[PDB]
């Protein structure tokens, strides 16, 4: 539904991000995939993490 | 010297007022059920149309 997303994002008018420490045991956090290239290297979204 | 009123305009002046008043006062329409108009979560479009 990324409309609704869409409006409620434009309402609340900010982008603020606070990062919580999550536990997330016995898995890789971060990884990468080719599509997203941030400078040179691999990347993936910032405020999402792929566990893997 | 003497002071005295006429009847015959003024009652054809209230009778044209209370014609006006009792065309606008106790005339009122019946609505039973409705939308909800308050709301206390935010879930996206159909609410922002409800309010539109
Ligand atoms: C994370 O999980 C480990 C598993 O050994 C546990 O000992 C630890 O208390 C957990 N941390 C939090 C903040 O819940
Ligand atoms: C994921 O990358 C972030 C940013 O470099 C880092 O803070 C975090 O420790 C990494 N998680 C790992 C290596 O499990």
């Amino acid at each position: 539904d990324y409309a609704s997303l869409r409006s409620l994002v434009a309402s609340s008018g900010t982008l603020e991000f606070k990062n919580e420490s999550f536990n997330w045991t016995g898995v890789k956090q971060n990884g990468t995939s080719s599509a997203c290239i941030r400078g040179s290297s691999s990347s993936f979204f910032s405020r999402l993490n792929w566990l893997t | 010297r003497g002071q005295a009123a006429d009847l015959k305009s003024t009652q054809a002046a209230i009778d044209q007022i209370n014609g006006i008043l009792n065309r606008l006062i106790g005339k009122t329409n019946e609505k039973f059920h409705q939308i909800e108009k308050e709301f206390s979560e935010v879930e996206g479009r159909v609410q922002d149309l409800e309010k539109y």
